[PDB]
């Protein structure tokens, strides 16, 4: 609950460009792929 | 007739983000972009007036 926290939200959002770039190079839709990254990670803590 | 002063922009912005929560599809980020784009005019008024933009939009949104 601070302005430093609002910067950390943008820090977390901008860090997701690496799997987004992998989706565009592979031709897959980034939102469909990144939606699966969000769907499997709450249970899968690593190696996903 | 409508009351301006940044009220027309923010009142049209929060509803678009609310619709995106159930109308997700592929265009979920498209509604979020238009919701954030409408709020820029209040932030433009915050820059010219010399006030904190984040505190202003946080108080108006809440």
């Amino acid at each position: 609950e601070g302005v430093q926290a609002f910067i950390w939200q943008e820090f977390a959002s901008a860090l997701e460009v690496i799997p987004t770039t992998l989706a565009e190079n592979a031709g897959l839709n980034s939102i469909k792929v990144v939606t699966e990254l969000r769907s499997k990670h709450e249970n899968g803590e690593l190696n996903d | 007739v409508v009351y301006g002063g940044g009220a027309a922009e923010v009142t049209m912005s929060l509803a678009v983000s609310e619709e995106a929560d159930k109308q997700r599809g592929i265009d979920q980020y498209a509604f979020r972009g238009f919701a954030q784009a409408l709020d820029t005019i209040p932030m433009t008024l915050a820059e010219n007036s010399g006030l904190d933009p984040i505190g202003t939009l946080s108080t108006l949104k809440s």
